[PDB]
This record gives structure tokens, sequence and C-alpha cells, in this order.
RNA sequence: CUUAGUAACGCGAGUGAAGCGGCAAAAGCUCAAAUUUGAAAUCUGGUACCUUCGGUGCCCGAGUUGUAAUUUGGAGAGGG
RNA sequence: GUUCUUUGUAAAGUGCCUUCGAAGAGUCGAGUUGUUUGGGAAUGCAGCUCUAAGUGGGUGGUUCCAUCUAAAGCUAA
RNA sequence: CCUUCUCAAACAUUCUGUUUGGUAGUGAGUGAUACUCUUUGGAGUUAACUUGAAAUUGCCUUAAA
């Protein structure tokens, strides 16, 4: 399998191949526009894992945000913005720049007929999976609401706002205890 | 030497599986007067055509 | 400039190498869909009424061929210079070196394509040939090593 | 006696008669009633002369005795110098407890170690082991149940003092329980440090019990199976026996002799006992064919009057396969020659001849004129599933064998050429075999 | 342990394949640079600043060493 | 519910949890990662019919920079 | 229940013997600047200089052991 | 980067039997002692074997542009 190389080149981000190929991209990408449309992914590794298929119904974008709310969010709150009726699936680092950070993020049509039929995929169709990336229901939202099994999330385990709801509800029976 | 051994398939030494179920399933088709054999598509369009 | 890894394409072989390679490779094409389709219906035509050997084709599918590669059952392997996710194909070259695997690096992805009806095939490469082509594959496999590790040797040098 | 007189399980007496042996022999009539009755029992008991079964019935006895699941404990352990003796002896087990229930495995130098780890983790209530992998299963493998062992039994301490094991013989029996286990152990002789070694471990007051040219080709290891097979098939109408490394490359090259029609005989430890035996008789009494046979079966089998003795692989005893021809020669009729094929990476072999100071001779053969079967070999390997199965197991088995050589200095896996060894085998592409290279 | 399994030297041959191909990294080069003129005394006390992990560090000076060894010895 | 107005914090004012225990309901699975290579076997769309929340034949395209079989360590896979 | 179809060297499950046997990187982590808690190991979240290994790594109590396998996703009560 | 001199008669016509004719080749190298020959210088025959198609010099226009 290819995948394994391609997995372990990806590591040695500081090579001088990923070094090269990093400010080339980078700088073929500052002359298009902050969201476009992507061909096919520029790293197909991480979306193979990711959940990505090439097949139709599968779409790849490429976003820029301005460096320092995770920038990963508001790139994937964007490119939902922008594409309506996409959904928003997941989303990784592909380059950065001192001025900006680029994220390719992956999207699917559930209105296409083979997504739709798709048993696999098929489950994105659902009306719940609506802007998952605006109520952060992704891989990023979900680690920005530090939603995680131990101690370490124990006092956010449940988000920040049902604590304060039920800490300050005063229960009481119809026999009082 | 390779680097996995991966002993081989019996599939690679023996005649595809999937083509001998298409064949099948093409078999059974033809039998349900679903498709024309192509030698009888040809003898239709010989008459045909004129 | 570039590093040593990448400038490693575009020394691709010569006009007449490539087109002797194109040549035998053309004796190979894997049968497209309308060729197999047909032979699938004749098949069953003839089982509706009432022991052929191997099938010999290229193989081509990056996955398929680096499959096929560091098992030593690939015999030569033409790679694409122009994949627009070069980290896909940066590691090739060196790997076959590696397993000892002939490889030479051809112009155009959509050239590999069009001998394998594909519109853009990464790789492609050889692993069982008929005994008629098997001193042709030997002839290509050594003026393809001629032509590449020796007049190319400094490829993997010098920026 | 036989084995009708003795206080054995039914389903051990049907084994018993499924291996066609009904006549205890001297050393077995000798040792197992001392060994039922468990009393730790030593002898100089030569190779092959049945004392495998001697010590394997009372262990199944004593296994039937207690009654106990494969989950309890791990019954009984077997401590062997060799992986081909280890074959021979789980074969050997297997052959015994067709009826019996209980559970049994092997534990082999360069076989795969996460198996071997499953299955002692599953629970083997009759584990054969060498001790260099035994100590390794019993150091570094969590869940191991060793705490249970019942008896111990040690085969050819000789040979394994002379590889060079006493060390790892010492923590094996520092680290194993002596509580409730009975120690025995049997060899061809015993020196004072196999004495030494019997007094380690055994606990009691242990019972003592007592009863031609040497011709060589220098052949291409590509080469060698090409020029045996010109030899067998210019040579037919004789009687030849062919020594070999591994069980499963004899299976092989008997297949593909037999499929490349000449008759050949198979004579190997996997072979079922009665089969074996059939094998053997009908091969004494034919007076024309050609037997091939593994060194540990041939070790203390007879040897009838045959023409020739061809050592195709390196010998598993290097001593014994070196005093073999003294005996050899005056125990046939006619004077069998003896046959060896040589590596040029091999040559140290001819230090030991020459100290053994025994008459040589070193035949050639033109490379010229070879049986050149080497494209259809290819083919047939290519084309069949099963043939090609059987090349890749004994190819793997010759491997291992040879990996495990005491011999190091004399054989050694790195001057081997992998291309060679898999083209006489007829694979262009050599397959991966986990070798410690 | 159940699953701690380990790298079969197919993952050995693709990581080694990886480090020859991908090549240096500046800060690699730095540590090689000061290990082939320094020493492993004023590489370790730079890779543990860059890493943060002294383990870390020493596993990469022992990297380094060893491509060191294998790229000269040859 | 209980743990509990306890631990803990602030050491004042005050804030303030969680394991275990009992109850209600209980279903586990889907990808990535090792070659189908003796046959891209996958699927979107157009068309002619039918038994139309769809099915078949044909055509075109998507796909080989990976759609079809299996597997998520609870392992798992090739053979007898 | 009534039935019309089944299809093909097609698929699946158990025990035994043999050979193989792959796990998510600008990610953990450290550093630094803000936010959060009544949280003493600011855990958790937010900008950024740096950035690793696979008999490895995380979480803990003791000079070793105990549990799990993060950087992907679905699920009615 | 083109492919290789894929049969002709007389008799017998038991549907194939008898007789005749048609076969001019990659090279190099190694090599087992007989035939004649013309007398000299070697001309043709005679076992056997290695080879990546290997190798250092014998004195007509539409596969148009």
């Amino acid at each position: 399998g290819a995948y394994k190389y391609l997995e372990e080149l990806q590591r040695k981000k500081q090579s001088d191949v990923l070094r090269f190929l990093q400010r080339v991209r980078v700088w073929e990408y500052r002359q298009k526009n902050v969201i476009h449309r992507a061909a096919r992914p520029t790293r197909p590794d991480k979306a193979r894992r990711l959940g990505y298929k090439a097949k139709q119904g599968f779409v790849i974008y490429r976003v820029r945000v301005r460096r320092g709310r995770s920038l990963r969010a508001t790139a994937e709150e964007r490119v939902g913005r922008r594409a309506a009726n996409l959904r928003v699936l997941n989303s990784y680092w592909v380059n950065q720049d001192s001025t900006y950070k680029y994220f390719e993020v992956i999207l699917v049509d559930p209105q296409h007929k083979a997504i739709r039929r798709d048993a696999r995929y098929n489950w994105i169709c659902d009306p719940v999976h609506k802007h998952r990336e605006a109520r952060g229901l992704t891989a990023t939202g979900k680690k920005s609401r530090g939603i995680n099994k131990g101690h370490k999330f124990n006092n956010t385990k449940a988000g920040r706002r049902k604590t304060w709801k039920r800490q300050n509800t005063l229960s009481l029976w119809r026999y009082r205890k | 030497m390779p680097l996995t051994a991966v002993p081989e398939p019996k599939r690679r030494f023996v005649p595809s599986k999937n083509e001998a179920k298409r064949v099948m399933k093409i078999v059974r088709a033809i039998r349900e007067g679903r498709i024309i054999p192509p030698k009888k598509l040809k003898e239709m369009k010989e008459k045909e055509k004129i | 400039k570039v590093p040593p890894t990448i400038a490693q394409f575009q020394y691709t072989l010569d006009r007449n190498t490539a087109a002797e390679t194109f040549k035998l490779f053309n004796k190979y094409r894997p049968e497209t869909a309308a060729e197999k389709k047909e032979r699938l219906t004749k098949e069953a035509a003839a089982v509706a009424e009432g022991a052929s050997p191997k099938p010999y084709a290229v193989k081509y599918g990056l996955n398929h061929v680096v499959a096929l590669i560091e098992n030593k059952k690939a015999k030569l392997v033409l790679i694409a210079n122009d994949v627009d996710p070069i980290e896909l194909v940066v590691f090739l070259p060196a790997l076959c070196k590696k397993m000892g695997v002939p490889y030479a690096i051809v112009k155009g992805k959509a050239r590999l394509g069009t001998l394998v009806n594909q519109k853009t095939s990464a790789v492609a490469a050889l692993t069982e040939v008929r005994a008629e082509d098997e001193a042709a594959l030997a002839k290509l496999v050594s003026t393809i090593d001629a032509n590449f590790a020796d007049k190319y040797d400094e490829v993997k040098k010098h920026w | 006696e036989k084995f009708e007189e003795l206080k054995l399980s039914q389903p051990t007496l049907k084994a018993i008669e499924k291996m066609g042996f009904t006549t205890m022999t001297s050393v077995q009539a000798r040792t197992i009633p001392p060994l039922l009755a468990g009393r730790d029992v030593l002898g100089a008991a030569k190779t092959g002369s049945g004392k495998t079964l001697a010590f394997l019935i009372p262990a199944i006895e004593l296994l039937h005795s207690l009654k106990f699941k494969p989950r309890n404990g791990t019954g009984i352990i077997v401590i062997t110098p060799t992986r081909e003796l280890a074959l021979q002896i789980f074969g050997v087990a297997r052959e015994l407890m067709e009826f019996h229930s209980q559970t049994f495995g092997i534990v082999i130098g360069g076989a795969n170690r996460r198996q071997e780890a499953e299955k002692l983790m599953k629970g083997v209530n009759m584990l054969i082991a060498t001790p260099g992998r035994l100590l390794d299963h019993l150091q570094n493998t969590k869940g191991f149940v060793f705490k249970n062992l019942k008896a111990l039994i040690i085969d050819e301490a000789d040979r394994i003092l002379e590889i060079g094991f006493e060390d790892e013989m010492r923590q094996i029996i520092k680290i194993l329980p002596n509580e409730d286990r009975q120690s025995m152990l049997f060899s061809a002789t015993q020196t004072t440090k196999v004495e030494d070694l019997a007094r380690i471990s055994l606990r009691p007051g242990p019972l003592f019990i007592n009863v031609l040219e040497q011709g060589y080709v220098v052949c291409d290891s590509d080469k060698r199976f090409l020029l045996l097979f010109s030899f067998l098939k210019r040579n037919q109408k004789k009687k030849i026996i062919v020594f070999l490394s591994s069980c499963n490359s004899v299976k092989y090259y008997a297949e593909l002799l037999n499929y490349i029609d000449l008759p050949v005989l198979e004579l190997h430890g996997k072979q079922k006992q009665q089969k074996r035996t059939n094998t053997f008789f009908e091969f004494c009494n034919a007076e024309r064919g050609i037997l091939i046979c593994t060194d540990v079966a041939a070790r203390g089998l007879d040897i009838p009057a045959v023409d020739w003795i061809i050592q195709f692989d390196p010998p598993d005893d290097p001593r014994d396969y070196i005093h073999r021809v003294g005996r050899t020669a005056r125990g046939t009729k006619g004077k069998g020659k003896s046959l060896m094929f040589l590596t040029p990476n091999e040559l140290g072999f001819l230090r030991y001849l020459k100290a053994s100071k025994v008459p040589l001779n070193e035949y050639e053969f033109p490379e010229n004129k070879i049986a050149n079967v080497q494209s259809q070999l290819e083919k047939l390997i290519k084309s069949n599933y099963y043939l090609h199965q059987t090349a890749k197991d004994g190819y793997r088995s010759y491997l291992q064998a040879y990996a495990s050589h005491s011999l190091k200095t004399v054989y050694q896996i790195d001057k081997l050429d992998l291309a060679k060894v898999a083209k006489s085998y007829g694979f262009p592409v050599p397959p991966k075999v986990n070798i410690t290279i | 342990s159940y699953k701690k399994g380990a790298a079969s030297n197919r993952t050995k041959f693709v990581r080694s394949l990886v480090r020859e191909i991908a090549g240096l990294s500046p800060y690699e080069r730095r540590l090689i640079d000061l290990i082939r003129n320094s020493g492993e005394k004023r590489a370790r006390k730079v890779a543990k600043k860059r890493l943060g992990s002294f383990t870390r560090a020493k596993a990469k000076v022992e990297e380094m060493n060893n491509i060191i060894a294998a790229s000269r010895r040859h």
C-alpha cells in the first residue's frame, strides 16, 4: 500500500522536499481567492482516513484564514456558509503562511443520489446533521468543547452551559426528602 | 528478500470467480428472456435496416 | 532550486527508447469495458446452449503497482513525470532502486493512461509477459537500465 | 513383553495399536515400568532406539491419570537440541494422542513467536520446545502456566551441552519448579558434565540403565537440485537413499519427483507411523528405487543393503555422519558409496573430514550436461498452487534447519545466496522466511 | 499486554526509505553538524531545547548518530 | 436518589463537585490502515419498457491520484 | 397461512493443523500569552516560536506493577 | 523496427499406399582422426558442446503535411 509511504513522508514536515512543497503550494494558493474549489486533495493519505471517497458527491474545498475560536472551526464555518447545500464532514491542515493558514475541508452533498443510496454515507443526509460545523459537531468542534472521557474533562464533559442549569435548579419531589 | 510473505491465494492460480459469477448472471438473464444473445441481435438487425 | 529528490523526474528516456517501450506496451492493452462485456456475453451464450490460459495485461494501479513492488514480482515500472500530488510518486524511484526492480520515468501521465484505456495513469508496470516478448522484455530492460542508471547516474545528485 | 501387559488407558492402547508396534523393545521394556512408577531414570540409550515413545507413553498415562483441563497447568515439557527432533517428537505425540483428548504444541526457534505465545496462552499439556526459545517463552511471555510442571524429560543432553545451551539448561532448571516435578532424561551417551546436569535436575537418586571413500561433490546452490535429479535419472535401477534436513523438503521433493514421472519413495516423520513402516519395508524389499528420508528419521533406523548413501543436505549430527561410514561399509554386502553435496561456502566441512582422516574422493561433473528442467519446474510452480505451496514450505523448512545448524563456523545463513536457493527450488522471487539474519 | 505488536520490519523498511528520501531537517542538519564537530555533550542540549523532552532528545541523537554511521561508513 | 452540603477552593464571607452503591432503559457498530490483479467485478446521469418511494437492457460519464469482497485487536487474513 | 420463485462448483458459522498478521503527525508534548472553575497538579478551551516513537504512547499508584490504545465517524431507549 | 521460398507430379483411387522432385543457414569459440583429392597451397566431407541477436580488424508517396 502506497498510503503508508505517504503517511510516513508527511511526518517529516521539516524535510527539504516538504519544505519546498510548502512554499510552492502556498505561493500558488495565495494567487487564488480566499475560498475556491479544489479538483482533488493534495494530501490523499489524510483525506482517505478522514472518510474521503473518490466518488461523485464528495467535494473538497480549500479555504484561507488569517493567522492569529479555533482556526479550523472558523474555516469550517466559512466554507459551510458559502456552501449551504453541502454538509461539512471533516477538515485537515495542508499548508501555512506567515500571514495566512490553509486548511482543506471535505464536504458531502446529501442531495446526490450516490450518497443517498450509500449505506455507509447516507446517514449524513439526516436533517439533524445540517450545519455540523455551526454547532461544533465536527472533530475540531468537539475538541474545542472539551468532550472526552477522563478526569481531564470532568468539569466540561457535557458542555459548559448545561452545568449551570443543573446546579441552579432546585429539585423538589411530591414527598420532600 | 521481499518485505511480507503474504502466502499467495488460490485465486491468483485459479481462473477468476467474479468473471464466472458475471457469466452465470448473463446466462440467467438470457434464460429469462432478458438479454438477446449477440448472434440473435445480428440476425434481427440483418433483417432490419432494409 | 529544488532538493535532490525533486528534479529527479524530467530526466525521461530518449525518443527511441520511449517509443520502443510504448510499442511493446501497446501489445498488452487491457480489455476495455466493451471488449470484456462482449467476451462475457459470448461466454454466456456458449454456456446457455453448451480452460483459457492466464490473461496478460499491464498493471497500472498506483496502489496495485506499489503492492507489486517490494515483492520483486514486477519487472518494468513506468512512472509519470506530471503527477500533481508529487508526494504520491516521490518515493517510487527510491523504493524501486532499493528493491532492484527496473524503473523508468516517462513524460506525461495521459500517455500512460492512453495505453491502459484511462484518462490518466500515475504508473504502468509489467509483471508477466508472453514467451515471445520475453527476449524483447529483457532487451528493453537492459536498454532502459543503460540509458537511465548510467546516463543519468547523477539524477539523484546536484539538487 | 508387549504393551498389553501394562496399565494403559483404552485410548492409549488404541493409539499404540494404530502405531503398529506391539512388541516392547529392550530399552522400552526396561524403562516403561519405572517411568510409570514415577521414579527418575537416566540412561545412555542410542538415538532412534524407541526411547522417544518409551518416555512419551508414561507422560500420556500421567496426563490421563490427572485428567486436568487444558487451561489447568502446562502438563509435560520436553527439551530437544534440534528443531528436527522437536518436529519428530511432536509428530509422535500427535500420533499417540489422536485418540486422546489432551492438547499439544511446539515452540521452535525461528518460528512465529506470536503463534507460539498464543498457543501457550491457550494452554498446552504436552510442550516440546528447544531450550533457546523455551527460555524466551518462559521469561518474556506473560500468562504462561509453567507453575504446574508435572514431568520434565531431556533428550540428547550431550548434544545440548555441545551446542552451548548448558547455561540455558541451568536457567530453565532454576526457573522451573521442582516440588512435584518428576525429572528424567535420555541420550546416546553421557559425560561428566551431563552427569552433573542430571544431578542438578534429577531430584532423587536416579535409576541408571545401559544398553569407505567419503565421496563429495562441490556444486552451486542453484544447480544442486538439477545435479541430484540428473544423478538419480542416470543411476536408475539401483537403490539410493537421500538424506535431507527437513521433512517438508523431503515431502516436496518426493511429490515433485513423482510428478516428473519417476517413482520415488519418501520417509519423513510427518508421515504416519504405519505408513512410514510400510514405505520402509517396501523400499527394503523392492531391491530397486529411490528413498528420500530425513536425517532424524534414518538416525537410528535400520540401513538395508543400499548401493548409495547421499547426504544432499548438511547433516544434523556432524559427528554421527562422520562416524557412520565405518560401520556402514561393514554392514552392507556391497560397500555403498557415500555422496555429499557441499556449497563452495561450505568447504569448512573439509577440515572436519580431514580431521576424521577417513578416505575421501572429490567427484566432478560437467556443467554442459545437466537435466535442464528449470523452465519446466518454474512453469509448474507458477501454474500449480499445491506444488507451489509444497515447494515454499520445503524452502522455509530448509532455511530454518540451516539457520539452526550447530556448526555455525561451517554453515552460515549470511553466506548463503537466497536467490540461488530459490531458483533451485523453482522460485525466481525468493519467498520471505523469518530468519534472524 | 495483548496488542502491543512489533514492527514486522515493514514499518522499519518504510521508515528507513522515508528517512533517506526526505533528507534532513534544518534542526537535524544543525544537530548532525554539532555531533560531527562538538559531540553529544553539545548536541543533546540543542535537541532538548528544540524538543523539550530529554528522552526524545536522546532518541533523536541516537538516530542521528546511526544515520551518520550508515552514511559515512559506506 | 445517594455519595453530599462531604472532598476541594476561599481559608473569613461563601462557592462547591466526582468513583463506589440502588433505580429507569440497555445495541453495538462503520472507515483508514497488509494486491481482486485469473479479468473496476463499483457507481451518477440519458434513453425503451415493466410488476414505479423502484427494477431490467442499452448508451455516456465519474473512477485506477481507487469505486467492488472481508476486518477493526473483542483482532484479522491465505490454505488443509 | 396461501403460495410463485429458487441456482450457483453461490454465501455463511463452529473445532482442529500450517503460513502470515498491517492501528489515525503541525498530532501528543514542552514553551509562552489570554479565558474558565470555589477545582489545591489553570486540568479544560484560545493565539503562536518549537515539535517525537512504535516490544511505542497516555492515565496512576509505587521500585515495580494496574488499565486503555487518542489525534475518524454512526447509533432508538 | 518490414517479415521469413506453409507442395508438384507418375502409378494405385483400399480415401491412403508406392516412386520421384522442391529445403543455400546469425557469428564467434571449443573439439573427438577417417575419406578422397591435386601435389600443395589446403578444396569439400566426418562425433560432440557454450551462447542475451553476445561481437576490436583473417591478404511506387493520403503511415502527406
